[PDB]
């Protein structure tokens, strides 16, 4: 089971992360059922 | 998810992924109707010692 | 002889739940290495049902 969580937040810090609290709301439970060990982003 | 209780309108708000709400003992305190997207409180109907 | 059905007779490790392995890797069933070429104690992982 490949579950996706997410949270969109308006930020205005130039370089690094802000400091605060924001919980992530699940979006998609994607039924792929495959071995995953090494991933690559775009 | 079967059960028994009094169904009343709910003042709570459910996020879109949320389908039902559990209390401390994990009994369904509030439910979302699968047909009409409206939230219902499940208060258990009155019990007492006679 | 309907040899259209096959099963993985030889594998090095036990599978995880809900796992599919279509890898065509040879197995080394002896001390003599196979190195991807069949020979002595080197047999195909999948064997056809007779
Ligand atoms: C059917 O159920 C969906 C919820 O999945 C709801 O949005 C829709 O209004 C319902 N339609 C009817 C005709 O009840």
């Amino acid at each position: 089971y490949f579950k996706i969580y997410s949270k969109h937040t308006p930020i205005n810090l130039v370089r690094g992360l802000p400091q605060g609290f924001s919980a992530l709301e699940p979006l998609v439970d994607l039924p792929i059922g495959i071995n995953i060990t090494r991933f690559q982003t775009l | 998810l079967t059960g028994t209780g009094v169904l009343t309108e709910s003042n709570k708000k459910f996020l879109p992924f949320q389908q039902f709400g559990r209390d401390i003992a994990d009994t369904t305190d509030a439910v979302r109707d699968p047909q009409t997207l409206e939230i219902l409180d499940i208060t258990p109907c009155s019990f007492g010692g006679v | 002889g309907n040899y259209n059905y096959l099963y993985r007779l030889f594998r090095k490790s036990n599978l995880k739940p809900f796992e599919r392995d279509i890898s065509t890797e040879i197995y080394q069933a002896g001390s003599t290495p196979c190195n991807g070429v069949k020979g002595f104690n080197c047999y195909f992982p999948l064997q056809s049902y007779g």
